[PDB]
């Protein structure tokens, strides 16, 4: 959800 | 249990509730990621870490030392690195915490060095005497 | 004389922090999104909605009966399913706050009538009061 995982 | 363990301990909670919940937006950081919203977090992420793990942690005395407590104090924060990247706005916060974190123990620097030593002079001291009885 | 609208607020919040908070690993639905982590939610969510929002409310006295209190409690489901889909577990977790609610206030539905009915009648003789 939204900025969480984006790495 | 062991009155330098529990004041230990009492310190590195109002760390915890006193300056690291407070950083702003630091909730998501405040309990362990649900893995049924997250269900790729706890593949990729080995070392799950947030501040009730820690509060619960310190009320179970895990950490005899400051170093120990850093070391899930700064997971946290390693975490988010790699999970959300190192530029995002939860590391940002993260990052915060983790600030606010190695200040205030440095505002505590003299009673944490001292109560840390007499913790572990007392361990040793518990098994030399066992020897000798 | 809002004795009636105080004793109200009172079950309305211990419903929120005791039943509705409570429900397992929710915390999402206890604080407003904020734009920073979810940069793409407002696109979607015209009025947000959440736990602690509520209880704000609830303390300023918003809600006089059940159906705008659950006005409130509704839109937290309903912008789930806009926003994460029917399906989602997020969704299901905001099904569980909603059917824990409305359980809670069919247990206390006779007296939470009662208590809605006074303050009606205490805000008339005010009115009535006033008016003349
Ligand atoms: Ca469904």
């Amino acid at each position: 959800k939204g900025g969480k995982g984006l790495g | 249990d062991d009155d330098d363990q529990v004041a230990f301990s009492f310190i590195l909670d109002n760390i915890v509730t006193q300056k690291m919940m407070a950083v702003p937006d630091s909730w998501p950081f405040h309990h362990p990621v649900n893995k049924k919203f997250v269900p790729d977090y706890y593949k990729v992420i080995v070392n799950p870490m947030d501040l009730e793990t820690i509060r619960k942690n310190i009320s179970k005395h895990k950490y005899q030392s400051r170093e120990s407590f850093l070391d899930d104090v700064n997971l946290i924060l390693a975490n988010s690195v790699k999970y959300n990247g190192p530029e995002s706005q939860y590391t940002k916060t993260a990052q915060e915490i983790v600030n606010v974190c190695y200040q205030t123990l440095t505002e505590y620097d003299e009673h944490l060095t001292q109560l840390e030593k007499d913790i572990c002079t007392a361990k040793e001291a518990a098994l030399e005497e066992a020897e000798l009885e």
